[PDB]
This record gives structure tokens, C-alpha cells and sequence, in this order.
């Protein structure tokens, strides 16, 4: 039944939103600029300004 | 009893087109009642979309 | 169809449902070709001739 | 020095999961003609 499997994905949803919270990384623990500068690059990345990351 | 016959069938006919479709609206909209009822959706001419469970507006 | 004299159309039942999914999976076969680091760029033109180009 | 913000994540899988359910619930179409 649909409804089943509508309750099933709402608590799926809920526990993996919970236990992403395991998986964070604090970023003051890293080193700013750099935490800061790897996340730039990596969206960058797959876009026409992708080897050009740095810049 | 012995007479009165009735020498029109039209009003017999009428009754039962009435019947007719009265029982197929409702078994139409029979599968939208209870906990395990699903939704329908509407496509207006114009073209807008309503997704409903509510039986005065299906 | 017979009864409920609807001047329009109606489907119920598995076919509808089928008809849903294969929908939503198209959306997705358009675009599963422009994601991550390694994938490429699309191409858009118009009626009258002007070109997009994006992933 | 792979990273993304957890938003983007918690977001998306909302997203996702609500248009799904929104979806999974249809089991009749009606198409009206043009006027």
C-alpha cells in the first residue's frame, strides 16, 4: 500500500537527517581561509572557470 | 389488477437513466473514502492542476 | 467510456501511475549527463536563433 | 579538500522526499478537453 510506503520514506528522511549531524566537520577547527578556499574551488569545479580554480 | 395498463414507457426509461448515472458518479468517486484512500488530479481546460482529496472539489 | 459524461478524458489504475514515473525519469535523463567534476555542457537554441550554452 | 556545505545536503534530501510523496499519491487522471 502506498501509504506504507510513504511512512517508511518519511522516517528514512528523518534518521539520515539526524545522523548527518555525525559527519560535520567544524571549519574554525580548520584553518579558515583554506576550509574556505577548498569549498570555493570545489563548486568551481565542472564549470567552465574549473582549472582556474585558485585564481 | 385486472387493468390499468400503462401504455408509456418513457417516465420507466427516464427513472432509470437517473439511476444510471447517480451509480456511476458515486462509484467514480467511491475509491477517495478512508485512512487508505488515494488522491485525484484535475487538469483544467485552461490548464491548471489540482490535486485533491476533498469530495466537493473532485 | 459510456458513463460519466465528462467531455474530457480519464485514466486510472497502474497505466497512470507507469505513465507518472517514465515522465519524472525523462526529466532526469536529461540532465544525469552534466554532474560531477567529469561531466560536459549543454547546448540551447531557440526558434530564432539564439544559443545558450550551460550545465 | 572536498567540501560542501551540509544545507545543501539537508535541503536536498528534503526536497526530494516531499516532491516524491507528493507524487506516490495519484491513482487518477482527468483531462479536460480545450474550450
Amino acid at each position: 500500500h502506498p501509504t506504507s510506503v510513504i511512512s517508511g520514506y518519511r522516517l528514512a528522511c528523518k534518521e539520515a537527517v539526524r545522523y548527518i549531524n555525525e559527519n560535520l566537520i567544524v571549519n574554525t577547527d580548520e584553518l579558515g581561509r583554506d576550509c574556505l578556499i577548498n569549498a570555493a574551488k570545489t563548486s568551481m569545479s565542472s564549470k567552465i572557470i574549473g582549472i582556474n580554480g585558485d585564481f | 389488477g385486472k387493468g390499468a395498463y400503462q401504455d408509456r414507457d418513457k417516465p420507466a426509461q427516464i427513472r432509470f437513466s437517473n439511476i444510471s448515472a447517480a451509480k456511476a458518479v458515486a462509484d467514480a468517486i467511491r475509491t477517495s473514502l478512508g485512512p487508505k484512500g488515494m488522491d485525484k488530479m484535475i487538469q483544467d481546460g485552461k490548464g491548471d492542476v489540482t490535486i485533491t482529496n476533498d469530495g466537493a472539489t473532485i | 467510456e459510456g458513463p460519466l459524461s465528462v467531455f474530457g478524458d480519464r485514466s486510472t489504475g497502474e497505466t497512470i501511475r507507469s505513465q507518472n514515473v517514465m515522465a519524472a525519469a525523462s526529466i532526469a535523463n536529461i540532465v544525469k549527463s552534466s554532474l560531477g567534476p567529469v561531466g560536459l555542457d549543454k547546448m540551447l537554441v531557440d526558434d530564432i536563433g539564439d544559443v545558450t550554452i550551460t550545465n | 579538500g572536498v567540501f560542501e556545505p551540509t544545507i545543501v545536503k539537508v535541503k536536498s534530501l528534503k526536497f526530494a522526499t516531499e516532491a516524491a510523496i507528493t507524487i506516490l499519491r495519484i491513482d487518477d487522471l482527468i483531462k479536460l478537453h480545450p474550450e
